[PDB]
């Protein structure tokens, strides 16, 4: 019902942007939430109704339009760190009634950082299952490895004979930071897939970085939002 | 289903010629809600009359009052004129 | 509104029950809101309440006392599926939703089989197939990673098992774990 | 403590004729407006000073956004109930809720509804259900008992939302709520029509306005018409009203617990 653009953004500081979100269920209140680790959902604007919006909890730093009943922009003029957060608009009937829940947009996920010279795709590596495994539970684990990524906008998937597979796959909730000291630290992640020893007798990371408007000075290929596989 | 306003025209304290009083117009149990009120001496309209806010009544229809200091004498005449849609043209309702 | 407070987190095992508490301190109240919401994923409305009682909705229950300015949510029959946060929040009496921090609640699940075994793929150490109440510990060196407590479920095979990764640039699986508190007949090949 | 209440009313205008707003909404406690709101300013307003020093500009702020929505759905809802009705040209649409707080500390709450200043619908609290006038009452009727939750939501601001605000109110205002003005009475005696005699009890200054005015005959209830006049505000927030007979007679006046009697 809510449809909320982009999914993931990279931004340097003082760069300006543009978060969109639209509903199609007539709803006449709109809302935009930031959610940080710790604390509860906090209101950045509102829209009580079309033609009227007011500030939230935390509106500094941000600014807001109603451009008509379906749409809801968030605007960042000036990013600074702090902005680092998942962004999330809703939408509800009405406010001003006790009962009318909230219908969250799938949530927009932004960095922002001094600069992009940390910014890196993952190293994506898949490790065959050992043959101890096989000849003691009849199970093979096969796992995929992404990293030195940054920053953490990665979204791993397993794909088994051309076909995407949920069933055997865990993947870690959290990735873990390399050099846990360092403030701007890059990032691994990891995943199983369980198969029978009959099955065994690809893994595919979704990065999100740069984007063709970006401007790019360094030796190394450009960072950009690519898909690094392992066979 | 419209009403035509109840008009009543008062004054604050018990009247006393050449003792400053207020003078009271309070038009209610209207619908709909479009009036207009004007006090008059001896037929002309007096410019500084307060008056409160359309107020509402339990039954739907609405009510005001309209008012202004004044000091009777017992020459002048004291009247409250009022416009409503029931109404072909305005009434003058003259105070007693 | 003012304040909200529910738990960190809960772990509770599968088949079974847990009731996640949510008490409130607000100025006024116009209800009380359960959202669920899943790990990279938007919260979902659970349920609604505002007067004193108890609702059922599927094996998801929740119950307000107003007077104890408290509420539970209570989930029967625990499924690994319900492993997610569950956001309590509160209207006060302008209609603004406080927002309490979140429940993270994790599910441990039924190892009918344990078989703890620690094995080296082509490198990277798995400690796989022990059982739920072993805790795993994160490394103290600069080079080795040690990952979290993963849950895999095979369908097919109704077999649900728990796994932990280790890598590092010397490193030798019979060490990968050791500041974890290993179960004493974990298989080394 | 006297009986007390708190109401708001909302009304709603289409096709408004130059000078009248589109939407009106007013809060009252017991005859004092309290706070005011229309489609012109777009602005919740205080309509006491007590209101104004003790409800801070995040009250005053908060209530104006969802007023503006408020507005909004009565102008939606008035276009559906003309569309049901096949209704043209300038309509209206009322709201009235509210409480009161009983002298016996019990409490009443209300929630009503009516079309071209008519009943329309009214919700009963106790069974969770709306009182419907006619076909198109029942139609809405239906959309809206189909949300328990908001039936809930109701009872519950009707209960205990709407009771802790009057308190509040009552805490802010005490000064001129909870004062009392006796009232200045007279007895009036005059020869009208050739042998007819009348008498009138006439009473001003009072506050609060509830006065009870009454003519006993030898000290029993009079059972010859009587006529009575309004309980008006005099202008200075103090009220008056009287009661005539014609002809051993007394006016009885009870007022905020004092009983006063004139004989003639
Ligand atoms: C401060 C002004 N409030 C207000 C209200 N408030 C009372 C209730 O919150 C409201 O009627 C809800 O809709 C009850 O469910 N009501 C009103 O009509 N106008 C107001 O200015």
């Amino acid at each position: 019902g809510v449809t909320q653009t982009p999914k993931f953004q990279v931004l340097k500081t003082g760069q300006s942007m543009t978060l969109q979100c639209a509903q199609d269920m007539n709803h006449n209140s709109m809302y935009w939430y930031r959610q940080d680790p710790g604390m509860g959902l906090r209101l950045i604007y509102y829209s009580a109704s079309e033609g009227t919006t007011d500030k939230g909890e935390v509106p500094n730093g941000y600014n807001v339009s109603r451009l008509n009943k379906r749409e809801f922009s968030l605007r960042l003029e000036s990013a600074a760190p702090s902005q680092t957060s998942v962004y999330f608009c809703a939408s509800s009937v009405w406010t001003g009634e006790g009962s009318g829940e909230l219908f969250f947009g799938e949530g927009s996920r932004l960095t922002v950082l001094e600069d992009l010279k940390n910014v890196f795709p993952p190293e994506v590596a898949v490790f065959e299952p050992s043959e101890a495994e096989i000849s003691h539970t009849q199970k093979a684990t096969l796992v995929c490895l992404a990293t030195g990524f940054y920053p953490d906008h990665v979204e791993l998937s397993w794909w088994v004979n051309g076909k995407e597979v949920h069933s055997g796959v865990c993947t870690d909730p959290q990735p873990l930071k390399e050099q846990p000291a360092l403030n701007d630290s890059r990032y691994a992640l990891s995943s199983r897939l369980r198969v029978s020893a009959t099955f065994w007798q690809r893994c595919q990371v979704q990065f999100y970085g740069l984007s063709e408007n970006d401007e790019w000075t360094q030796d190394r290929a450009k960072p950009v939002t690519q898909i690094v596989s392992a066979e | 289903i419209q009403r035509t306003p109840k008009i009543q025209v008062y004054s604050r304290h018990p009247a006393e010629n050449g003792k400053s009083n207020f003078l009271n117009c309070y038009v209610s149990g209207f619908h709909p809600s479009d009036i207009e009120v004007d006090l008059l001496k001896n037929g002309e309209r007096i410019e500084k009359v307060e008056h409160s806010d359309l107020s509402f009544s339990k039954d739907w229809s609405f009510y005001l009052l309209y008012y202004t200091e004044f000091t009777p004498t017992e020459k002048d005449e004291y009247a409250c004129r009022v416009n409503h849609v029931t109404l072909s043209q305005p009434k003058i309702v003259k105070w007693d | 509104g003012q304040n909200i407070d529910q738990p960190t987190e809960m772990t509770a095992t599968e088949g079974a029950i847990v009731q996640i508490n949510c008490t409130y301190q607000t100025s006024g109240f116009n209800g009380l809101f359960w959202y669920q919401q899943h790990a990279g994923e938007a919260p979902t409305f659970l349920s609604y309440n505002v007067l004193d009682g108890l609702e059922e909705k599927g094996r998801f229950s929740s119950f307000l006392s107003r007077s104890k300015g408290y509420s539970y949510l209570l989930l029967k029959e625990l499924q690994m599926k319900d492993s997610a946060s569950y956001l309590c929040a509160v209207k006060d009496s302008n209609y603004q939703l406080i927002w309490g921090a979140g429940t993270k609640l994790i599910i441990k699940p039924d190892i009918q089989n344990p078989d703890p075994a620690v094995y080296q793929l082509r490198s990277v150490c798995l400690f796989t197939d022990f059982d739920s109440q072993t805790n795993v510990s994160q490394s103290k060196d600069s080079d080795v990673y040690i990952t979290d407590k993963c849950v895999l479920d095979m369908r097919s095979m109704d077999f649900k098992s728990n796994s932990a990764v280790a890598w590092s640039n010397d490193f030798a699986c019979a060490n990968a774990f050791n500041n974890s508190i290993i179960p004493e007949d974990t298989f080394f090949p | 403590m006297r009986t007390h209440s708190l109401r708001y009313f909302r009304l709603g205008v289409s096709d408004p004729i130059h000078g009248v707003p589109e939407f009106i909404s007013v809060g009252y406690v017991d005859s004092h407006p309290i706070t005011t709101y229309d489609s012109v300013t777009r602005q919740k307003e205080p309509r006491a000073p007590w209101m104004a020093e003790n409800l801070a500009p995040d009250h005053w702020e908060r209530y104006t956004q969802l007023l503006r929505g408020w507005q909004q759905m009565f102008k939606v809802e008035l276009k559906r109930l003309q569309r049901h009705y096949n209704h043209s040209g300038s309509h209206t649409y009322q709201r009235m809720i509210g409480c009161e707080l009983l002298e016996d500390g019990s409490t009443t709450g209300f929630l009503q509804y009516a079309y071209d200043g008519q009943d329309f619908l009214i919700f009963n609290k106790d069974t969770l259900s709306w009182l419907a006038v006619d076909n198109v009452a029942h139609t809405i009727k239906q959309a809206w008992e189909a949300n328990q939750h908001e039936l809930l939501y109701q009872k519950n601001w009707l209960e205990e939302e709407c009771i802790a605000w009057l308190k509040r109110f009552l805490e802010y205002g005490k000064d001129t709520l909870q004062r009392t003005e006796p009232p200045l009475v007279r007895v009036n005696r005059k020869e009208t029509f050739p042998g007819v005699t009348a008498l009138f009890c006439k009473a001003h200054g009072f506050y609060p306005p509830e006065i009870y005015m009454t003519w006993m005959k030898n000290g029993e209830e009079i059972v010859q018409e009587i006529d009575y006049g309004d309980i008006l505000p005099s202008g200075d927030g103090t009220y008056q009203a009287w009661a005539s007979i014609e002809l051993l007679y007394s006016c009885h006046v009870e007022h905020s617990g004092v009983h006063m009697v004139l004989q003639v």
